[PDB]
């Protein structure tokens, strides 16, 4: 039975790589979209700022 | 310090699997031992933290088996002045008993 116990537990490891890989993947894409929405933060925070200004003013 | 060197040298003596931190080998035993073998396995797996199953399972045996004679403290040098001669066919009859 170990031929099989072999083919199960390659079977396991490819979908454990898959998934740690999977992982790494949706972490690169995090990272982009942590980007994007900071600086639409910052957009926002320009645009309260300018608004200050103009009431200080 | 020796038993640990015979442990590390043992385990040399496999075949490391690459994706997964688990070891795979094969090994000849007594079949008649297997289930000491097994509560061995759990005892030693349990004093492991991870108690992995740790499972031991039968292979269609097809390569030619050693041959095992259990001898004690009167009949192993019997055995040996046969042994001297020659090792046993698997399953043969041993000549040591009339020896």
């Amino acid at each position: 039975s170990q031929s099989q116990g072999i083919q199960q537990l390659l079977q396991a490891e490819k979908r454990a790589a898959e998934k740690v890989a999977d992982a790494r993947k949706r972490k690169a894409r995090r990272l982009k979209q942590a980007k994007e929405e900071a600086q639409m933060e910052v957009e926002q925070y320009r645009r309260e700022r300018e608004q200050e200004f103009q009431s200080k003013q | 310090v020796r038993k640990m060197k015979a442990i590390y040298h043992t385990l040399n003596l496999c075949n490391i699997d690459v994706t997964q931190k688990c070891l795979i080998a094969e090994v000849w035993c007594p079949v008649t031992d297997l289930d000491s073998i097994q509560f061995a396995l759990r005892r030693g797996t349990e004093h492991s933290g991870s108690t992995v199953p740790s499972i031991l399972n039968r292979m269609q045996t097809n390569q030619t088996p050693p041959t095992y004679n259990k001898t004690n403290k009167f009949t192993h040098g019997f055995q040996n002045i046969v042994d001297a001669y020659g090792i046993g066919t698997y399953r043969e009859i041993n000549p040591a008993p009339y020896t």
